[PDB]
């Protein structure tokens, strides 16, 4: 299968400060690369889809980038309710997720 | 927007009881269908088939008394689609080894009902005529061409063609610039040929081509003459 | 809306099956193909398979070759999970996700807590 | 007497229903759930930049208006009833006559289901354009597409999604592969958007990656050279007190050299760039040229120590520069 | 629903055969183009084959409807059934509207009468591409088109500003040549038939010489060179010097032949032409300087590569 690996393993940063979160796939996958963020006992939201589109309902400071095999999600300010696990799911093929990094204050 | 109703109903009474099967003045004189033709260009000289490929405006008015309308100061235009409603001539040209009207946007094609009654048929044609090449002069050759309008079906007693203008019928022709030929004169004959079955129209533009010796003294007799 | 009701949390001992299931009303059931998903403690998503609910066709991951039984109720509009010869290594929990195109995975179910012990 | 109930419903099926609306107007996108499986890769027109290849072009979406309860849940249709209902307009991006096949009857079918999942396949010669930079020639690989999307509808009227993993939509035959110099390394896909200027419209690339095959060129052209090469080398080892031999072994390298020239420009179409022919040919004429004018030099210079000197050097030359070449373009991506 | 019978209202009673506000004013067109690809260019046949999206726009006061819909998006389904501007191209050899999947047309229609009809088509249109100084030869090729039938009074044919939308050139297949820049144009046209407006849009396309030069220029000049080779050969050696000089001719003709390949029939003193002409008769002044010499070689030597010099001048300089 296509392994995912979120080479940010646990970034750590103060709310109002832009972090990138990395998400390198093994092999092509297009630009099917979508972002979920988990916070702590509760199911996985979607935020963003496709490479670079922004799922409704989604708070504009997220946005995301990626071509072929590198995609980054970035934060432009980080509050207080953005500190949860953020997970990378691709889907060109078989689904496989990524490992989830964390993010603090 | 009275004109435009107007114009909706004259054109409906003239295309209801409409018989494409009879030729104008059926059961009387022949239908004089003057003939117009433009060449665009000639594509190519094909000496190796004996053939020409030639694109020309060909046009041929005639009148039918029935498409007859006098409300309207005006000549109507109506679409390509409506030629496949009225009558046409039959013709065909007797030296042609394939030939198409051009299709794109939409089918080239032309109506116009003028208000006494001729209509005005044009259609934009593409043309791979036969012509027999005697090539025994060659490259120092005057190859005659000829196009052999004629009618199918229809003998001198049903219709007669001829050129409107005694030579303006043909348009065009000095413009055109042949790669390897120079169209020294054309001449335009309206013969009544006699068939087995009876006497039928013909119409035999002809273009007198020569062989541009320029271009082949350097092709070919230079080097050998060299040699 | 959407809302993907999962069976409440479970315990069993292990070697015998279990069976968890998932509804959606929102939205007609045969559209979308329902992905059944694993994620132990602290550790990353881990697809099992998925099953179109319309004809029944159901692919499994090749991990979960004969470990999981996807089967389906389109009358129920349920999705049903049947687990069989549980170890230890199957402790985690398990959400059911709908695919609504080639991109992302919509809706989530709340998550199922299964412990083995 | 089962044919009845076939033909009542199959002709109640189509009333009231208008075939220039698309499915669910005004009320939600139309999702087709494309898929092709590629019958056979037909021959890169490597001198037209395209490619011909032959597809079963499988299509599906929902209709809510084709909905019917029956005894059969999957209602095959004749290619009649199939113009009489919405289909999408499917065209290529850059296709350049494309030709469905007629032969016998139509090559389409047409199923739909108890829900109304409709199924379009057609058969399909479509000959895309594949632009090619012949610049790695004969090296060079192109990832030729397939764009395809609807003409008449936007993003926002027919959305277009591959109906399985997007990884396995596009199957290739085994036996499929009709290339002469090329091979079918593999295939990948994507579903963009393009910003026309009517407005926007959703594209689905495939992107076939092709490996030119250099076995036949390496033989007809480059082996030939080589050999000429060495046969304008060989001249420096005749003696040079015999100026004839020299003279004519020399004119005839060059002669040489434009046949094989001649012959190599038929292959390949129009370039202006330092392809591949254009590079080894010019340093092979070179090469032979210089031969000329170093045979010119010692006729006169009247063996001595400047003709051993100049046969000697030549060929470390000419290693070197195939060593570079081939090394470059071998490594070259 | 309410877009079908929005349609069926507008279909009936329409008359596919009448123009808009036929004897009442001309129907004013704006036309924008797409050039999406201009094929290869032709040379034997002076003809260039172009992929465009050729999008007409007209107002129609019969296709007015009042409704939420501020637009009716449709297929081609509905194209036959309005009436279409009978638009062609004055100068198209041969041209086909793509029709795989389904005929490749749009048509869009307001509220207000605005309609979009636009389709694609691959027309390998007729340019006039003369040969005098080849290659170098700049061409506007244009694209003349303008209603079949219609006169002037009846169809009027109007650029917008944002007409003609060329697209990434980049992958073209334009080469022998490079798209400068586009030009556009309307005048009236006088026929026969009657007056007409021909909107002509100018492509200018600037010579790609680098192929040509590598191709032909420098192996030719190379077998000039070559004949310098054999004046250079010294003493009588009445062999090797006949040998040296015939040979060369075979070679130059082979050239010569080859740079006929893609020279059309046109009766033009081309400047290729010229160039292998001028080096034959080089090649052949240098085998009759040793023909005369065997019955003074120091000066036909010096001379020659200044001729050769002077040759590449003025041809420069075209
Ligand atoms: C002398 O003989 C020749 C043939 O030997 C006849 O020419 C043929 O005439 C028929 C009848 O009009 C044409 O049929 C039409 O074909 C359209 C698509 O054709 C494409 O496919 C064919 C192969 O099947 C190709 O050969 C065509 O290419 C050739 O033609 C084009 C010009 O059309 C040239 O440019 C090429 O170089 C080729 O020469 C094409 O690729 C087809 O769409 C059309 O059907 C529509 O129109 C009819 C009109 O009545 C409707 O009934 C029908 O329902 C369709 O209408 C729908 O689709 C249109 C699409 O625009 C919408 O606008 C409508 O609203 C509606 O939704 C028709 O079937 C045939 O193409 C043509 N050429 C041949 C066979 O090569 C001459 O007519 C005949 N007479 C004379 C005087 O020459
Ligand atoms: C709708 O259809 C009508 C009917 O076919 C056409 O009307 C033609 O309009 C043109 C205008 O350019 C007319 O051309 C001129 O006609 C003059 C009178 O023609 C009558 O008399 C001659 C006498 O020989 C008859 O042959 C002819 O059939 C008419 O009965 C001519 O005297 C003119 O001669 C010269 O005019 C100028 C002078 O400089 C020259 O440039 C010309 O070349 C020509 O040598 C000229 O021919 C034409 O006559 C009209 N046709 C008819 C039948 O009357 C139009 O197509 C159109 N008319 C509309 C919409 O009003
Ligand atoms: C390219 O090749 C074609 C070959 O088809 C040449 O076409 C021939 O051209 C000549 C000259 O133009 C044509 O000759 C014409 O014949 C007509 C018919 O003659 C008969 O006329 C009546 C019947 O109407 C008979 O009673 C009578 O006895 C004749 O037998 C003539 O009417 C033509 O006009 C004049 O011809 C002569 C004088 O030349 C006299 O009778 C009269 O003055 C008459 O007014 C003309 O003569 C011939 O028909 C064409 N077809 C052929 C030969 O098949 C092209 O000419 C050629 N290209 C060029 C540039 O010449
Ligand atoms: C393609 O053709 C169009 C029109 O045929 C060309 O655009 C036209 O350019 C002229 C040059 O200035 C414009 O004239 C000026 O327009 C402004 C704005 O309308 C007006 O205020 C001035 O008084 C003057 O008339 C003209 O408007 C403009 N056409 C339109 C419809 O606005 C265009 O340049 C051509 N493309 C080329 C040459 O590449
Ligand atoms: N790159 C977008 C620019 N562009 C246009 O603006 C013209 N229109 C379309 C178009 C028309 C209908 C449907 C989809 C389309 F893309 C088009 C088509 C091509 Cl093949 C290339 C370019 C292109
Ligand atoms: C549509 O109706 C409005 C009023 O509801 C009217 O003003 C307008 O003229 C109508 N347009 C038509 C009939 O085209």
């Amino acid at each position: 299968y296509i392994v995912m690996t979120q080479s940010p393993k646990s970034m750590s940063m103060s709310l109002g400060e832009r972090v990138t979160l990395s998400c390198r796939a093994s092999e092509y996958v297009g630009s099917y690369v979508s972002w979920y963020q988990q916070k702590p006992e509760q199911s996985p939201k979607l935020l963003i889809y496709g490479a670079s589109n922004r799922y409704t309902g989604v708070p504009d400071r997220f946005a995301g980038s990626g071509s072929a095999t590198d995609f980054t999600l970035t934060i432009t300010s980080v509050q207080a309710e953005d500190l949860a696990d953020y997970h990378c799911g691709q889907t060109y093929n078989y689904p496989t997720f990524g490992g989830g990094t964390k993010l603090e204050i | 927007p009275s004109n435009m109703s107007l114009v909706k109903e004259t054109v409906d009474r003239l295309l209801k009881g409409y018989d494409i099967r009879l030729r104008p003045d059926f059961g009387g004189p022949p239908v004089a269908v003057g003939m117009n033709i433009d060449i665009a260009s000639i594509d190519m000289v094909s000496e190796v088939n004996m053939d020409y490929t030639l694109t020309m405006y060909f046009q041929q008015a005639w009148r039918d008394k029935r498409l007859s309308y006098n409300v309207i100061p005006l000549n109507l235009t109506l679409d390509n689609r409506v030629a496949d409603q009225l009558w046409v001539p039959d013709t065909y040209f007797l030296n042609d080894k394939k030939s198409f009207v051009h299709g794109v946007t939409v089918k080239n094609r032309m109506i116009r009902l003028h208000p006494d009654g001729t209509v005005l048929y044009g259609l934009r044609i593409t043309t791979t005529a036969a012509c027999m090449m005697d090539l025994r002069r060659y490259p120092l050759d005057e190859q005659n061409c000829t196009l052999e309008i004629e009618s199918y079906g229809y003998t001198t007693d049903d219709i007669e063609f001829y050129w409107r203008g005694d030579d303006n019928a043909v348009t065009g022709v000095t413009k055109i610039e042949l790669p390897q030929f120079s169209i020294v004169d054309y001449k335009l004959i309206t013969k009544k040929v006699v068939f087995s079955t009876g006497s039928y129209p013909r119409l035999s533009l002809s273009f007198k081509l020569k062989r541009n010796i320029g271009y082949f003294i350097l092709q070919t007799y230079m080097p050998s003459i060299l040699i | 809306e959407i809302q993907l009701q999962q069976s409440g949390p479970e315990l069993v001992k292990p070697g015998t099956s279990v069976k968890v299931s998932c509804k959606a009303s929102g939205y007609s059931f045969t559209d979308y193909n329902m992905y059944w998903v694993k994620q132990s403690h602290g550790k990353s998503l881990e697809w099992i398979g998925y099953i179109d609910p319309y004809n029944a066709d159901t692919t499994y991951n090749r991990e979960f070759k004969g470990k999981a039984t996807l089967t389906v109720d389109k009358s129920s509009s349920t999705a049903f999970m049947h687990l069989n010869s549980l170890t230890s290594e199957d402790s985690a929990v398990y959400y059911c996700a709908r695919k609504r195109n080639n991109f992302y995975f919509d809706y989530w179910g709340q998550g199922t807590p299964l412990t083995v012990s | 007497d089962n044919t009845t109930v076939f033909t009542r419903i199959l002709d109640r099926l189509l009333d009231g229903y208008d075939n220039r609306l698309r499915p669910g107007l005004g009320e939600r996108v139309t999702e087709v759930k494309t898929d092709i499986f590629v019958t056979s890769f037909g021959p890169v027109s490597d001198h037209d930049m395209e490619y011909t290849i032959d597809v079963f072009f499988r299509q599906s979406w929902k209709d809510e208006r084709l909905k019917f309860k029956g005894p059969m849940t999957v209602l095959r249709l004749n290619n009649l009833m199939a113009s009489k209902i919405w289909t999408p307009d499917t065209f290529f991006h850059n296709g350049k006559k494309s030709v469905a096949h007629n032969m016998t009857m139509p090559n389409k079918l047409l199923r739909i289901t108890e829900d109304g999942t409709l199924l379009y396949t057609m058969r399909l010669t479509v000959r895309a354009e594949c632009p090619m930079h012949l610049e790695d020639f004969p090296m060079d690989a192109h990832a030729c597409p397939l764009k395809f999307g609807s003409y008449a509808y936007t993003r926002a009227e027919v959305v277009y999604e591959w109906t399985r993993e997007p990884a396995r939509s596009v199957v290739v035959a085994e036996d499929g592969s009709r290339l002469n110099q090329y091979d079918l390394l593999g295939q990948t896909v994507d579903s963009g958007i393009v910003q026309s200027s009517t407005g926007e419209y959703v594209v689905m690339t495939t992107h076939f990656h092709l490996k030119r095959k250099i076995g036949y060129f390496v033989i007809q052209t480059y082996l030939p050279c080589i050999m000429t090469v060495i046969l304008s080398q060989v001249s420096f080892w005749l003696n040079r007190e015999s100026v004839p031999a020299r003279t004519v072994f020399g004119v005839t390298t060059v002669l040489t050299m434009t046949t094989l020239s001649i012959s190599a420009r038929n292959s390949l179409p129009k370039v202006a760039y330092a392809t591949a022919m254009d590079w080894f040919i010019a340093v092979c004429y070179a090469f032979v040229f210089s031969a000329l004018i170093e045979f010119a030099t010692v006729n006169y210079f009247t063996v001595s120590k400047i003709d051993r000197l100049s046969r000697i050097a030549f060929p470390l030359l000419f290693g070197i520069f195939n060593l570079v070449y081939w090394a470059t373009y071998l490594n070259r991506e | 629903g309410d877009v079908t019978v929005i349609l069926n209202n507008l279909l009936e009673g329409y008359d596919n055969k009448l123009r808009p506000d036929i004897g009442v004013k001309p129907t004013l067109i704006h036309t924008d183009m797409y050039v999406n690809s201009i094929g290869p260019v032709n040379a034997i046949n002076m003809e260039y084959t172009i992929d465009i999206f050729f999008a007409q726009t007209w107002y129609d006061r019969r296709l007015k409807f009042n409704s939420t819909i501020k637009v009716l998006r449709l297929n081609s389904n509905m194209v036959g059934k309005i009436w279409i501007p009978d638009t062609f191209f004055r100068n198209s050899k041969k041209a086909d509207a793509h029709w795989i999947t389904t005929p490749n047309r749009m048509l869009r229609i307001w509220n207000d009468g605005r309609v979009l009809y636009t389709l694609r088509l691959t027309i390998d249109a007729e340019c006039q591409l003369q040969l005098h100084n080849f290659p170098m030869d700049e061409h506007s090729c244009p694209l003349e088109f303008s209603s079949y039938g219609y006169p002037r009074e009846e169809i009027v044919y109007q650029w917008k500003r944002s007409s003609v939308e060329v697209g990434d050139t980049r992958s073209w297949r334009l080469y022998q040549f490079s798209f400068v820049g586009l030009r556009n144009t309307t005048e009236v046209v006088k026929t026969t038939s009657g007056d007409y407006v021909v909107m002509s849009v100018y492509f200018d396309l600037s010579r790609r010489m680098g192929y040509f030069t590598i191709q032909t220029y420098i192996p030719c000049t190379l077998i000039v060179v070559l004949s310098w080779v054999s004046f250079w050969i010294n003493k009588d050696a009445v062999p090797a010097r006949t040998s040296l000089g015939i040979t060369t001719v075979l070679t130059m003709t082979t050239l010569s032949t080859i740079a006929r390949k893609s020279l059309p029939k046109v009766s033009y003193v081309t400047a290729m032409d010229l160039f292998v002409s001028v080096c034959f008769i080089f090649v052949f002044s240098a085998l009759v300087e040793y023909g005369t010499l065997h019955y003074m070689d120091s000066y036909a030597r010096i001379f020659f590569p200044t001729a050769f010099c002077l040759f590449n001048l003025v041809y420069w300089v075209s």
